[PDB]
Parts: C-alpha cells; structure tokens; sequence
DNA sequence: TCGGATGTATATATCTGACACGTGCCTGGAGACTAGGGAGTAATCCCCTTGGGCGGTTAAACGCGGGGGACAGCGCGTACGTGCGTTTAAGCGGTGCTAGAGCTGTCTACGACCAATTGAGCGGCCTCGGCACCGGGATTCT
DNA sequence: AGAATCCCGGTGCCGAGGCCGCTCAATTGGTCGTAGACAGCTCTAGCACCGCTTAAACGCACGTACGCGCTGTCCCCCGCGTTTAACCGCCCAAGGGGATTACTCCCTAGTCTCCAGGCACGTGTCAGATATATACATCCGA
C-alpha cells in the first residue's frame, strides 16, 4: 500500500557503470552474470578496509573516520595512494 | 487602491532620483498590482527597453494570468523550460531592436541563473524586479554571483518580510539592491533605533493589513496543545535512552539492524511528535501503510485535528494544512480517502503547470474538493486560495517568517470571511522548544517593528 | 536506418574511457554504500567528506586493475567475453582469498 | 648464552595435552612463530604510537594492534583474554 | 612477578626484549603482562590443532608434517600464516579432475 | 599398465613425503655459480646452501600448482609453457 | 683432444626433478618444451634471493653467507622461512 | 653562516633532513654524513622523475606538468615500474592497451 | 613540505616548465614515502648487528636494497660525492 | 725367508701369550710371505674357525694368486662386489658349520664397511687381519665404528711405515690393535725414549733393507731441480698479483669469467709448476689438447724429464713415473702416445680385474710396454713390478710417508738390478717450500727412527 | 569501389581561478664547548669452508611401441551489442543546527634511574624407549 | 590370469628427557620529572530535508557472430628395459675464516645564542578549457 520500499545500497552500483568500469579494464564482451559478481567482490574489499579505518578512527577517540585512517588502512594492506596526504 | 496609488507614486519617484528600492509592501496587500501598472506607466513613455522579471514558478502563472486580466495588451511572453525555450526566443521578437513587438521577459530563478549566458547579451536591462528578495538573503549564494554578470542600470526588489533571521540578511541585500550605502564593514548601526530609520526611510516602503479598508476582516492566530499519547512516549523513551532501533528492531521487517537514526535527536524526537509511524515505517521496511487505519488516532496531534475538522465541516468553510515534510501530508491523504473526502494537493514533487490547473479547480466553487493540502516551501508563496478559509499549521519552525506567509495564502484582498489559524502543537515537548524558540525570533521580529 | 557492427562501438568506448581520468561511478550511492558497510563496526558515525572520495578513488583503481586480468584469463581460454571463472581464476592465483 | 621461549611453551603443551610430547624441529617451528607474532604486534603498536604524537605504549594500543593484525574471530578471542590478565594483574 | 597473571609466558623477560629493541622511550606496566598473554594464547591454539593431527595418525609425539596440516585445514590460522613455508612439511594433499 | 595411471601413483606418493626432491651436489654448484657475477672469492656456510634450497623447491611447487588451474580452465589435462606465463604474469612476476 | 668438456650447470636440474615437482603440484600431463621454462624462472628466482643474501653480507664485513642473511632476503621479497 | 645545503652543493634541506631523522627516533645516534647522503639520494630521484615527466609533458604538446604525465613517465620506465609497482597516482589513468580483437 | 627545494630542482633540468599545484602534491607524497623507506631500512641494518649509529655506510646498504639495480647504482655514485665534498670542503 | 720364520715364531708366540700384534716388517719384503705362512700354520689342526682378511683392492688379487702358488690347497675365497656376492655367501661352504671346507673369508674395506651386518653374524672370528693398518690411523673414521661391531676374539695388523704425521696415529692404533692399551688420556710418554721402548717392544717386529741377504743393490734418492721457464713466471705473477683469469681470459675460449680459482693460490702454484696447461685448459675451454704438442716443452720440468727418459732408453731398463693428480698423468700419456711409445697406466678411475691384468702383461718381459703410469694412492701399494727398474716422482708431497711406499713397489725381493729414484722439482719455487715441509715431517720420521 | 553516415582532429575564441610574487615574523637553523664512550685497529686461538681422491650403486640417459590427448574444422542457436524512447535520480544550487575537533591550564600519578639480592635459566653431564626399520606373509587390480 | 597392496610379528640406536652447578638476570624499595588524564572554551565542518534541471539509467527489439559441442587425424608423451655416470659418498691438507678481547682517540652527545628560513596570508595573470566552426578520416553495405 504506497510507502516508499527502499534498494540495496549495493544495487546502487549500476549495470552501466560497472561496464564503463570493464571499459577503462579492456574489456569487449560481458557476460550477464558478471554483474552480481562483481558486486559481492567490491562488498569484500570494502569491508577490509573499512574494517581496519574505523580501529585507526576508534584508537584516537575521534568520532569522524578521516582521509588518513583509510590511507593507512590502504599503506597496511599493499595498497599505498598518493594524492590524499 | 489609493494604497496602490501612492504605491506607483514612489516607484515614478525612485524612477526620478535615479535611486534603488525595496517595496515591502504588506504580505496580501496587492503588491503585484501595483508592479504592473509602473510597468504600464512607463510600458508607453518611451520607456522601451530591456525589461526582465524573476519570480518563484508558481507565481510565474498566476502573473501571467494577471496580466491577461488586467492590462488589454502588453507584449509578454513566460520564458520557461530548457531547449523548447530556444525556439520562443526568437519567435519572441528581434534580438536586441526593441519595438512595441518586443515581449516583456518573464524567467524563473534557475532559469536566470542556469543561461544567463543567453541574457547577458542584452543591453543594459532599464528594470531587472525580482519578485522574492529573501531568496537573495545571502550574499554568498551563487545565484547573486550570476545575478551581478547582467549589466543593469537599474534595479528593484519585491518582498514582504524584509528581515526574518537577523541583520545580516537587511546588509546583503543593501548592498544588492543599492551598491551605494553597502558598507562591506559589519555595518556601523552597531538611539542607534532612530539613526536607522534616517537610511531606511528614503527606499523602503510598508503598509499594513489594518491600512483603512474596513473591508479586512481580522484573524485569530490561536496554540491549541495536545497531549503526547502512551505509545509516543515509548518511542521518545526508547530513543532518549537508545536501543529503540533494536526494541522496534523486534520486528524490523525490513533493512535488519536499521541504521540507529540516533542523529541530532530532536529531529528524530520531532517526527515522533509528528506521527510515529514516520519511525516506525523505515525500520520494519514493510509495505503495507497503517494496517488498523485507525492507529492513525494513536497519534494525539492526529486525533485534535479529526475532530477539530468534524467541528469545521459542521459549517464547510475550506481549510488549509501545511507540514514541514511531505511523507507526514501523505499519511494524512492515506488517512482521509481512506474515509473517502477528496483532497488537492501540491508540494514541490508535483509539477508546475499540473499544481496551477489544480488550483484553478479548486478555485471553482462547485467542485467540493475542500480539503487542501500543501507543504509549506512548496507552495506557501505566491497562491490565492480566498475560496479556503481556516489555515492549520501542522508544524513549522526555524524561521517563523516561513509560516506567516503561508496564513496570508489565506488572507489576501478579496477573502470576505474572517480567518482563523489553528497551530497544533503538543504540550510539554520537543515542540515547545521549538515553539519558544520561535517566540524568540519573534521577540527579535517585535524589536523590528518597533523599529519600522 | 545506419546501425554499426557488433564490437565497433565497444572499440571506441575503450579509447575514450582509457584517455580520460574521471571517476566513473555516481558519488551519491558510493556514499550510501560505505555508510552501510561501516554501520556494523561502530554505530552514529561521521565522514569527513575526503574520506569518501579516498575510498571511490581507492576502489575503482582495484576493480580497473582486476578486470585488464580477468580478460587475460579470457583470452588464454581462446575468448573475447569474460564468466566469472575468469574472476574467479585471477583472484585465485592472486592469492585475494585464495 | 642463547635466550629461547622452550620451557614455556613446553609447559603450555603439557598444560593442553597431558600426555604428547615435541620433537627439537617442530619446537624450533614453534620458537620462530612466536618471535614472529611479537615482533609484528610490537612493530605495529609503535609505528601506530607514532601516528598519533604520544610516547608512551599503554596496553590499549596494544589492544588495536592485535585487532589489525590478527585476523577476525582469532583477534576477538585473544583481545579478551588480553583484559583479562591485565585486571587479575592491578585488581590483585 | 608473572605468577599474580596466570600465564606461563615470561613477563620479565618480555619487557626486556621490549625494552631492548627500543620501539619506544618509555613502555607501560600492562604491556609486557598483555603481549605476554596474547602470545600463550596462540601457542595454545596452534599445539592443540597439532596434537589432534597427531592423534589421528596413531602418534604420540607431534612432527613439523603435524603442524604444517593444522596450520593448512583451519582458516584463520592459514589466513596468518599465509606465506610461511615449514621446513620440512609436505603439502595438503589433494587432486582435481581425474582418477 | 595404461598411459596415465602410474602418474597419479606418483601424485600420491610424493605429496605424503617431505624429503627434497633436487640433488643437492648439483644445486650447490648452480648456486655458487650464480654468486660469482655478485661477488668473487665467496663461501658459503653448509645451512645457508640447504636454506636456499627448501626455498626454491617451495617456489616451484607452488607455482605448478596454479600453473594447473590454469590449465584446466582451458579445458586441458597437460600443462604447456603458456600457463606457467599465464600465471606469473597475474602473481606479479 | 681427449679432454675435460664441461656442461652448463643449469641442466643439473634433471627431467625427473621437474616432474617430481609438478606431481607434488598436482599436475598429471607434461609437455615436452616445460623443462626448458622451469630451469629458466628457477634461475630468476634463485638469483633474486642470492643478490640480496651476498649484499646482506658484504655489510657486516663477512666472507661467509650464513643462514640468516638467506631468512633476510626472503622476508624481504614477502615469503617468510620458519625453521630455518 | 652557510647552510649544509650548499657545502655539499644540493639543492635539498640538509638540516631539515637530519631533524626529520632525529625526530621518530629511529635510532639513538646519527652520524653526520647520513643526512648529506640521504638529501643528496632524494634529489636525484626527485630530478629522474621530473625529467620524464616533463618529456612526456612535451610530447603531448604542453608546457605544464599534471599528474597524467607522471603517470605515463613512471609506467613506461622500467625501473620506476618496478620501484612504484603497486601504487596509485590520483587523477591519472591507465595507459592505452588493447589486446587481440579485445 | 619540501615544496621549495622540488621547485629549485625542476628549474634546473627544465628552466621553461611550471607545475600544477595538485602535481607538487604527488612529488611531496614521493619524497616523503622514499624517506621513510630508506630511513626504516637503515634502522633495521643497524639493529641487525647491534650498533646504536646510522652512518653513511647503513644509508648505502638500504639504497642498495631498496632501489632498483641499474637506479641504485647511480644513487651511491650520487651520494657517495656529496660526502666527499662535505668532508674535502 | 730366515728373517720369515722368526716372523712365523713372533707371530705362533702372539697365539700363545692371547696377545695382539702390530707386524711393522719392512716394506718390500715378508709380510705377505709370512701371513699365509702363520695361516697354515694354524689351519693345520687349529683350522680356521671364522677366519676373515680384509685388504686393499689391488692387493686382494695379489693375494689370491699367491695363494694359487705358495700353498697347496686353502679352501679361500675372493668375496669382492654386491649383488653378485650373495650368491657366493652360500655356494662358499655351511653358514656357521666351519668344517675342511669353511673357505677363507677375503673382503675389501668397503665391502667389510658397507655391509658388515652380513659378516656380523659369524662366531668370534679367530683372527682379523688388516693388511693396511694406516686405513685406521684415523680414531673417528667410520670404518673403526663399524669395525667394532664384528665380535672379534683376536686382532692383528700388518703395516711397513706404522706413524707418518705424528703420534696421534700411534695411539688410535694402539687402542684398536690392544684396547689393553685404552691410555685414552692423551697417553703418558708426554729418557722417556727408553720408557716407549718398554711398552712397544712386546708387540711391535720390525726388520730392515739391508737385513743379511744382499738381494737388492743399494737404492739412490736423488733430487735433480729445474728452472722454472719465463712462460710460468708470467703465469705465476699474474696469479701472485691478480687478473690472470682476465690475462687469460684474453681467450677464454669457454667458462666466459672463469671462476678466479684464487684459492690461496698454494692449490694452484704448484698446479703452475706442474705444467701450465691445467690452468689454461679450464680457464680456454680448448676442447684440442695443446696442438702445437713442443708447448709440453714449455714446461721445464717436463724438458728435464723427457731428457733422462731418452738418456734412460740409452739402457732400455723400464721406469716407473708418479704423479698426484690424474690430469698430469693425462698430459703426460697424450705427449708421449703421439711420439709412438707404448703405454699402460694403472689410476682409481681405472677397474680392478682391469688393472690386474694389465700388470700380467706388464709383468710380460717380451712385451715392449716399458713406460707405466702410476698415481699414487692409485697403485703406490701393493704391487710388484720387478720387470721395471726405476721409480720417477713427478711430484708428491703432504706425508712424505706416501712416496716411499711407491719406491718399494719397484724396490722388493726379486728385484735384482739396482734401482734409481729421480725425484723431480723445480728450484727456488713453491715446491722447495713443500720440499722442506717434507724434510721436517722425515726429521720427525728420524727423530722416530733412532727411537725404534 | 563508391558514396554516404558520422567521428575525431585542427582552429577560432573567450574565460576562469587558479599560478605567480610579496611580506612578515617565529621557530629552527648553525656555531661553540664540553664529556663520555663508542668505535677502531689491533693481537690469538680455533672451529670451519675449501681440494684431491675413491668407490659405488641408484639414478640418469637412451630407445622403443602405441594410444590418448591436442587441435582443427564444422553447425547450431542463444545471449549480448546497438540504437531509441521514457523515467529516475543524481546533482546541483538554497535552507539550519549542534557536534565534535583543537588548544590551553593544572595537578596527581606513573615510569626511568639506581643500589643490593637470589632464583630463574643455559650449557653440559648421562640414560632409555618411540621413533624408526626388516621381512613376510594375506589382500586388490585393471 | 598375470600383475598391484597392510598388518604383524620380528629388528636396532640415538635423540628426547632428566639432572645439574651456576651467575647473572629480574624483584623489592626509593626518588622524581613529566608525562598523563581532565576541564573548559571556540567554533568549524558533517548532515539533514526539500526543490529544480538534465544527463544518465532503463527497458526493449532485432540480429548476428561467438560460444560450445561433435568428429577426425596424427604426433608426442608415457611406460618399460638396458647401460652409463653421477650424487651420497669414505679419506685426505693446508690456508683460511669468524666471532673473542685489548688501550686508545675522536666523535658523537648535550646546554646554550642568535641570526637566518620558512610557512601563511594577500594579492594578479594567466593558459588550457570549452564551445563553435571547419575540414579530413574512416566503417559500411552493397
Ligand atoms: N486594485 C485592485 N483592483 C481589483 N482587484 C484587486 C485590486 N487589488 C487587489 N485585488 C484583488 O485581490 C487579489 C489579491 O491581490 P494580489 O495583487 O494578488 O496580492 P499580492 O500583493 O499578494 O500579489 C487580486 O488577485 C484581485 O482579485
Ligand atoms: N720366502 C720366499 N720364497 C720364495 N719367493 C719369495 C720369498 N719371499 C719373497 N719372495 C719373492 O719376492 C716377492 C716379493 O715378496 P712379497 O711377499 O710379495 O712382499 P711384500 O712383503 O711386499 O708383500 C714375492 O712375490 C716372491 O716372488
Ligand atoms: F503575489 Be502575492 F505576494 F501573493
Ligand atoms: F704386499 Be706388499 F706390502 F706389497
């Protein structure tokens, strides 16, 4: 009856967008089962590092996870970015 | 219309002296009117020229509508939408040879500010008016920054409530309206009410409700409370301590583990006191609204507005609601069809020209659509409803200046029957915080108009 | 009618996607989405709003990287279209969960 | 003249299995594995130190390098027994 | 002085090597008592998975082949210790499509 | 016997092992002539030759058995240059 | 004429070797250009690890590499050595 | 009072290097060559890359360096590749590659 | 920030090219990893052998195992020079 | 054989008084002819019970074929190789039964080290007899670890040159010959010249060359030096300073960089001195040997040699030629086979049966094979070549002890015409400084003599 | 093989908002003495890596069937690419409101330093049985 | 058939476990600067809802070309047996080399005193962006 009836913040990464992803990967053809698949993939990666910013986050007392906990959080798993501090 | 008169007799003035000004005339007093007939006084005097008027969308119509009924030909045209406003620009007349062909342009604020590119080509505008200046409030708001690449050798700023939240917002537009007394410095009024009044008095002109017509008849602007039910009370415990995600989380049909909305707590206590169901309706993500259909009446506020309503149709007069949000309007719409009465309604989601027709029926007075919803924002500037009579404000706040202009919706030249207003509200609650914060900004509002 | 060949269009997209540098996904669901995830390990939390542009930035130059190795498993399988055994495959010798 | 972690964790296998014994190579796999783990929990506790401008390392950093070093359902096990000792060792 | 902590891990000696490698200038008194824990705790987790692998093999002393396939069946132990090799410890066995 | 069956003999009985399946004579020499481009005039301790040797032999076991996978994903039983390629070429190598 | 004729000693790494490596891989067929493959990523790999155990020391003024500068250049390129 | 900087003929901070090295403790003592040595190892890696990437800046036409550039000098380079192996330059891309009919 | 002594520099290899302001960013992220690279390396090699100094002997050996082989052999030829000069002059 | 029958008397006594023995006889005499002798003397009537002989390769054949021709009939057999002798184990006579059958039980040192559980099993062996006891000089070499585990209720010990490094051998030895004498107290000798002879004249026996009979004329050591050549003065500066590898591998025809086999340079200046083309056939691959084949000669020593041999075939009398490594040898078979002369030559690489028969055609007088190569620890013990005369050292050194043993091989009974010794060297070279070592090593060897 | 639909590739401009000095101090440089010891450069005893050998004995190398697996070709049909006409919804402006990050001021508790103990651990004595380790026969196998 | 294998009696022997005399480590008690935690004040961002544009997502229809299966050929890899030569080897030998301890110096600590840098904030001057225009180049179908 009416509401509203929200969607799967995952679902939020669109069909389009992962392939303009695939795009810049190279990529020619895609298979219609690549996209849920890729959706749980980046669910994972997400929570690792997020995982590791809010202990960086919760160590300081601070209530505002920051742009250096999750660059140490990247640095600590093989990943290091520049470009953020 | 004398009022009216001595309301063309100061913009020929502000013509003369080459000066600036901020028309604050009275909220319901026939402000627009008077604007037309400068633009009439001037429209054959030589006067042609770049003429450019900015207004809200939905008074845009009703402008046009006006201007239909009033003046027997001034070349117009509504410059509205994008990419089919390309073709009527030109099918408007010359480019830039002003004729007596050359049709008055009538634009909203997104479309001046989005292409301003488009008229910022034109000669110096002879008269740009902008019909709401508390839109211009701030003077870091990037319509301002757009609205300086027009070169005008003139401008004029339509408004009712000059001043609602502070000073700051009378200097940002001072220096708008009249670059001349901007003084960029934190002002230097700050015996000083008097030194004001010395700047003031050359452009800005008000009037009053009272003004001479007899013909005004009064309102009555009265706080009917009402008390916060048991189940409320549970909600607002379980969220003034916590694990209300988790207790109501009981049943959490939908979106397990609910995002604890434990922000700004007054806020998530305030739609509490609006109807629980606001709260309830997001951690059980079901779909089905109100199952009884009458839980609608665990809702106190809910229950002194039925009867408050079954009293009022004892006669018919047309009422008026008004909410801060729209998911609130929308239980009450479920609420009454449910019964069966047949409401009209126009928030901001609704469109333009569909919310204009929908007056337009409701101002037909056979139909027997009396119910009227309407969401403050959306369309609480710029609507003649003399067809309603009784304004219920279900609840607004932050700025009191927001809900006067909604009453005058209401209240307007033409509306023969007296007005009452009806602000609901819970006793001993959140609400009253906010109702004397209100208050405050009133007494600040009072303060003003001493001033006046 | 004038229709292309199938491929033709796909070849120009990777040409134009592999000279810009934008970020190709919308912010506002990227937003709800790492709010979500970080909703379990502490409650009421806040971003400061360059965090959330580390994290896209941090992400998409994963998923770009996964993918130029999922279409090498393609093409070792005498392919142009990528299953997921080819994710699967790359993440397997990866050692990403192993 | 050479320091090693042999009695003690002899005695904790004595103290979880009565009765095996260990061999000299798997006690020796059991020595590096354990100047292994000390060696990543105390590096990390001091660079994590160094992060924020503090000298001193207290036991509730010795807290999140165990959590980011550890792994999930591992960490949350020895993280309370971590407080553990901690309170029978003041409250004492 | 690790006696009032119930651990059978060295405090004393734990300090020292903390104190030796100087990770820092000062180190607390909970310290040397909380890493010295947490280390009895994943001693006592590896010989348990190891004793089992002996039992089954009809053993009664545990072999490098013991610890390399407890470390090898559970998975957060073999997440940890992901790129260690064991001297002198096989592989776990397995097979794919085939006989 | 038939082509094929005496393999997975081979299969069993080396992964129940532990001992080094290289000569050791042999990869002494090989490691001692690849230092002779870094360094002359080098010994090396007996430890330190049997320390590299476990090592490698880790390497390469691991390395054929996603060398493997690889194989079997192109629906084949016979592993070929091309996979060893293959899967480096992912590992980072 | 009838002299010593060395072999490169690469080849010491015998066909039976490498097929005993890929059985304990898991591998069932082998071609016949593998051997020719492995012997040369063996070498890669074997003279990454030596280069850093001899720079590992030169450092401390020694003549000898001992089994601990071999640990070092291993935890150095991400593989851990337990045991020695 | 002349600056370490230009007794050794660098363009780097000497001074502010040996703080930097003092502050953190890595060590107890630091001797005084080591910051010379460490200023002088960072100024010319630091010239290496902004060699190529203003090489790369010229060949596609420009006169201003931005983060494209330094992406494309470091990834064509052979031992740069390997030194930033696994690192992300922001706001640079990847460069063009397109195999077989892919 | 080394932002300063990375813009002398450039004027020396490129006297006519300028550079982004977000460009300066990456150089100072550059300079900064490569710093703490070499200085954790150093820390290490001292630790190993039980000495208390970080010499210009640590610095050689860390630049030897962090930097690539033909980019190594330059940054000691580099180096080695500079401490010459500040030795001799 | 007078000399001999005081050896059977010493040898009958040691069965007497239970006692065990150290038979130092001279080398070059008895011994052997003297160990078959005290053999029938027991297997006549006191049989053999498990007798068990243990020798070197080349000897064991020797052996047997005295057997062949000194006594009339011992059951014995040759029980040499694996595999094969499993077979012979039991075709040889009863397992434990010893009956007139039982044969003599002859093994090799590898055999008796490598599967001494098969021998383990037999009763007391009646006598073990280790024709070479300076195998066992060594008190940790695994053979006397494996030598223990035999149940042996006698011991005996043949040998002609008992200590050669020092007196550390002694003492092993006597521990095993006598475990009487345990004296594991590093022994208490350190006057006491005389307090030695008190213990050692009980078991050890030990006669001379010159004894009574004149049989052999007088021998003659002599030392004749060569001058080092400019060729290997070049060679040996560049290995002294450095760069020889890159001097010489100017060509480096393969092995690219050799190797700097800068190894203290004592392991190749004397490799140098012993001709330069070891050294430039590794570092140049050179697959052809020095085709020039005059570029022997310019290696002095090998000029000096070549000389005597032609003044040497002036007489036609056969030499003996000895070398320490087998490239040398190698080097000097290949110069000499393309000049046309016939050789046989007798290292470890070559086989046993092979090497013996090799001797019988040596042993051949008709045969015209006058030339033998010989290495040392090769066939330096064991083997009677009376046919030839003299005995050239190309170079030995490290115990002095091992080139006399080589001299007696030509040197022994039977031997009629008198024999030459030409130890070659080079003068003011690497070689004097090991040519003095040596001279130290006999003075201790001197300093042993005067005690005997 | 032409002729056409577009697609990128060169050339006109404006238009930001960024790049480009300028300044003015304050905190970090450098300079000069003094102290302690941490290296540095010796002298000695040794356990220890470095050549020959030399046997020798499984393992390596070579060769020969012969099948079973790789690879090419061919047919079918199904799922994905291209383009077009709606529908959201992100993506912008405007409107508010504390919350929580940052710095400073103040005292009590806590950790480094140092003397005098003493019982922990480490290197080196022995001693016995749980690893192996061998034949020798019942059972699967393809 | 002719081939594969576990379990159960028979085998040693040397490494794991105990004992130990000990001496240098870790405990108790003291002293004391300076870090802690707190407390408070300031006020700068996260966020939270609503209203418009327009660009992107979404659904849909066709059509085709790429995946997948089936069949045939041939070649190369595997299993087995014989013969050669090499690693796991017994012995030989010298110099090496590697962790030891020695007075001796000089080379890093500090405590301080000021000139010097740098970082922050306040201004212009663009130059590479972007949009309109114009050719010059390429898929495509017949
Ligand atoms: N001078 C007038 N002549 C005729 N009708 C008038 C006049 N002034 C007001 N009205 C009536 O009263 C209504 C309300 O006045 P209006 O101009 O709409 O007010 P506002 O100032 O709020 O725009 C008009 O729409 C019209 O019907
Ligand atoms: N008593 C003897 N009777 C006959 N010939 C003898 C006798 N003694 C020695 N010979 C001869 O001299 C040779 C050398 O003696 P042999 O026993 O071989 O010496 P060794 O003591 O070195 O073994 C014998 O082979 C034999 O030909
Ligand atoms: F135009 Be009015 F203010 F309603
Ligand atoms: F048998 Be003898 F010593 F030659």
């Amino acid at each position: 009856r009416h509401r509203k009836v929200l969607r799967d913040n995952i679902q939020g990464i669109t069909k389009p967008a992962i392939r303009r992803l695939a795009r810049r990967g190279g990529v020619k053809r895609i298979s219609g089962l690549i996209y849920e698949e890729t959706r749980g993939v980046l669910k994972i990666f997400l929570e690792n590092v997020i995982r590791d910013a809010v202990t960086y986050t919760e160590h300081a007392r601070r209530k505002t996870v920051t742009a250096m906990d999750v660059v140490y959080a990247l640095k600590r798993q093989g990943r290091t970015l520049y470009g953020f501090g | 219309k004398s009022y009216q008169l001595k309301g063309v007799k100061w913009l020929i003035s502000l013509w003369q002296n080459g000066l600036n000004g901020i028309l604050a005339d009275q909220m319901g007093l026939g402000k627009t009117i008077q604007t037309i007939g400068f633009l009439s006084h001037l429209k054959g005097n030589g006067l042609d020229g770049p003429y450019l008027v900015i207004a809200p969308l939905s008074t845009l119509s009703n402008w046009f509508n006006e201007i239909a009924r009033f003046t027997p030909s001034i070349n117009a045209i509504i410059y509205h939408g994008d990419k089919n406003q390309r073709d009527e620009l030109r099918r408007k007349h010359m480019p830039k040879t002003v004729g007596p062909k050359f049709p008055i342009v009538i634009t909203s604020y997104e479309v001046a500010m989005n292409d301003a590119k488009r008229i910022l080509r034109h000669y110096p505008w002879k008269y740009v008016v902008i019909d709401e200046g508390h839109r211009l409030k701030n003077h870091k708001c990037k319509l301002l920054r757009e609205l300086k690449h027009l070169k005008m050798d003139n401008k004029l700023l339509l408004t009712g409530t000059p001043l609602q939240n502070n000073l700051s917002e009378l200097w940002s537009l001072l220096n708008f309206i009249l670059p001349d007394i901007f003084t960029s410095h934190d002002e230097f009024e700050s015996q000083v009410v008097s030194k004001l009044h010395g700047i003031l008095r050359p452009f800005i002109l008000r009037r009053m409700k009272c003004d001479v017509e007899l013909s005004l008849p009064r309102k009555k602007e009265i706080i009917m409370y009402a008390t916060m039910t048991d189940h409320q009370k549970k909600f607002q415990e379980h969220l003034v301590n916590n694990t209300l995600e988790a207790h109501l989380g009981e049943n959490a049909i939908r979106g397990q583990g609910w995002k604890g909305k434990l922000n700004n707590l007054v806020i998530q206590l305030r739609k509490n006191c609006n109807h629980p169901d606001l709260l309830q309706g997001q951690i059980d993500g079901s779909y089905l609204y109100p199952p009884v259909e009458e839980i609608v009446g665990q809702c106190g506020k809910f229950r002194l507005l039925e009867r408050l309503l079954v009293r009022l149709f004892a006669n018919n007069h047309k009422v008026l609601i008004f909410s801060q949000w729209t998911k609130l309007l929308d239980i009450m719409d479920y609420y009454f069809s449910e019964k069966g009465f047949e409401v009209c309604r126009i928030d901001g989601s609704v469109k333009l020209d569909e919310r204009r027709r929908q007056i337009k029926d409701f101002s037909d007075e056979k139909s027997s659509c009396s119910i009227f919803l309407l969401s403050t924002r959306a369309g609480g500037l710029g609507i003649n409803l003399t067809a309603a009579d009784t304004c219920i404000l279900y609840d607004s706040d932050w700025n009191p200046q927001m809900d006067l202009q909604a009453m005058d919706r209401c209240h307007r030249i033409g509306q023969t029957k007296p007005v009452h207003v009806y602000r609901l509200s819970t006793a001993q609650s959140i609400e009253t915080r906010v109702l004397k914060r209100a208050y405050s900004k009133l007494k600040l509002e009072h303060v003003v108009i001493g001033q006046g | 009618p004038h229709r292309f060949r199938p491929g033709t269009v796909a070849l120009r997209e990777i040409r134009k996607y592999q000279k810009s540098t934008e970020l190709l996904i919308r912010k506002l669901p990227f937003q709800r989405l790492v709010r979500e995830i970080a909703q379990d390990f502490k409650t009421d939390l806040r971003f400061q709003s360059s965090a959330v542009a580390a994290l896209q930035e941090a992400a998409e130059a994963y998923l770009v990287g996964l993918f130029e190795d999922t279409n090498l498993c393609a093409i070792h399988a005498k392919r142009v279209t990528i299953m997921p055994k080819d994710i699967q495959l790359a993440r397997r010798i990866r050692g990403e969960r192993a | 003249s050479v320091e090693t972690y042999k009695i003690y964790i002899f005695k904790v296998l004595k103290q979880v299995h009565p009765d095996i014994g260990i061999s000299s190579k798997a006690m020796g796999i059991m020595n590096s594995f354990i100047n292994d783990i000390f060696e990543k929990l105390a590096s990390e506790s001091s660079k994590l130190a160094r992060y924020n401008k503090k000298p001193t390392i207290t036991s509730r950093e010795i807290q999140t390098a165990v959590r980011l070093v550890l792994p999930g359902e591992l960490a949350k096990h020895a993280v309370s027994e971590g407080t553990k000792a901690v309170t029978k060792f003041t409250s004492s | 002085r690790s006696s009032k902590a119930g651990l059978q891990f060295p405090v004393g000696r734990i300090a020292r090597f903390l104190k030796a490698g100087k990770y820092a200038e000062r180190v607390g008194a909970g310290a040397p008592v909380y890493l010295a824990a947490v280390l009895e705790y994943l001693a006592a987790e590896v010989l348990e998975l190891a004793g089992n692998a002996a039992r089954d093999n009809k053993k009664t002393r545990i072999v490098p082949r013991h610890i390399q396939l407890a470390v090898r069946n559970d998975e957060e132990l073999s997440k940890l210790l992901g790129d260690v090799t064991i001297a002198n410890g096989g592989v776990m066995p397995n097979i794919h499509n085939l006989l």
